């Protein structure tokens, strides 16, 4: 999930 | 940390966490949804960081953070839209360079219904004289509440309630006027939920009947399918 | 709405529809959706006459009453279901003779997701220790709120006037229960945040019913009209 | 419609 990566910026 | 914050400290943090008002590219079926998809895709990226700046949201598990965002992402975009379009009656301000009315909603099948619901919500905020400090509280509530049922969150939800009341404790509102206005604001959230679901089903209608969606938007969409 | 909160509560209590039974037979295990449909179809007839006894509802025009029911009928059914199943953990009580499990929900495809949220809602009422006086208020709120913004020039301030009266009624209930001013707003908020879930469950559910209409679950003549109003 | 009739009844 892209949201995974974006939620740990 | 959220619970150890003050009402004013709650408002100040939320006000500072606000995402920016993005612009769109500078109509027809494809032309309409094309610009909206692009706009929303860029807004999501700002929303994600906005959510991480929301008190109590960081304390949640990564999975739980994901689930909450997947659930309320359209609600949050819509209440944003509704709030921006507040001082533009009968028109939707998706972007400062993109103001749309109901007649333009007829460019896409079944979008005129969702447009009127949004215009009505925006109208109700204006008639209630909704404040910016209240708006940031409501969207925070939508984030934490919409997907908590499907404990710590409830402790934070109760804090935003205290914050909302504190806002109404200021501006000289009677206790009676406080829990009535509180009730009125929270009942609107029910309608924002409705518009989201009806919006979500229209997006999935567009996904199958091939404007191309972004990978990010496509993944937020499959969480409802 | 020239009536105190105590008179408000009692009126809503007296207006309460009965708990109907289903045609379910334990000896016999699509089939389940047939039972629920016939159950809901008979529940509707009671809801329509219940809505008439809700303060302020009959003051409205016929066309407005129709819309308010068309848009909220499943919400009112679902919150009724959640309330009955409140003291039955992990189970949904559609009827005294129809107590269902998180295993018979798979007997209908796609229903397992709805059951989850319903069970979660029931578990929320349980943890909050929801009172009947509060439930009858929430039910009447849904009836009057689920429409309005889906609508001579009306003047819908009457609905909001009644809605504000139902709010004061809830506050009056909690105050007599010993809750502090802070605890009252919290519970008020928590209760109304539930309605922003019942809406969700209703929408999801509603779309499942529109799927079955296009086939093997022949809906009643009333349910078809309540369903077409959502398309 | 039935809903209109049952409300009228
Ligand atoms: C499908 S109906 C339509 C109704 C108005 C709101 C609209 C949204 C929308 C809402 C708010 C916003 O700022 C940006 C975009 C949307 C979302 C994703 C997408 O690909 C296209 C549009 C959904
Ligand atoms: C398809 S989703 C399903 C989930 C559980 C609740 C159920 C309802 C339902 C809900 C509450 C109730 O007391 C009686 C009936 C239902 C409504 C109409 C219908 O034709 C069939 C069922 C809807």
């Amino acid at each position: 999930k892209i949201l995974h990566r974006l939620l740990q910026d | 940390l959220a619970l150890s914050l003050t009402a004013d400290q709650m408002v100040s943090a939320l006000l500072d966490a606000e995402p920016p008002i993005l612009y769109s590219e500078y109509f027809s079926e494809a032309s309409m949804m094309g610009l909206l998809t692009n706009l929303a895709d860029r807004e999501l990226v700002h929303m994600i960081n906005w959510a991480k700046r929301v008190p109590g949201f960081v304390d949640l598990t990564l999975h739980d953070q994901v689930h909450l965002l997947e659930c309320a992402w359209l609600e949050i975009l819509m209440i944003g839209l509704v709030w921006r379009s507040m001082e533009h009656p009968g028109k939707l301000l998706f972007a400062p360079n993109l103001l749309l009315d109901r007649n333009q909603g007829k460019c896409v099948e079944g979008m005129v219904e969702i447009f009127d619901m949004l215009l009505a919500t925006s109208s109700r905020f204006r008639m209630m004289n909704l404040q910016g400090e209240e708006f940031v509280c409501l969207k925070s509530i939508i984030l934490l509440n919409s997907g908590v049922y499907t404990d710590h969150i409830h402790r934070v939800l109760d804090k935003i309630t205290d914050t909302l009341i504190h806002l109404m404790a200021k501006a000289g509102l009677t206790l009676q006027q406080q829990h009535q206005r509180l009730a009125q604001l929270l009942l609107i959230l029910s309608h924002i939920r409705h518009m989201s679901n009806k919006g979500m089903e229209h997006l999935y209608s567009m996904k199958c009947k091939n404007v191309p969606l972004s990978d990010l938007l496509l993944e937020m969409l499959d969480a409802h399918r």
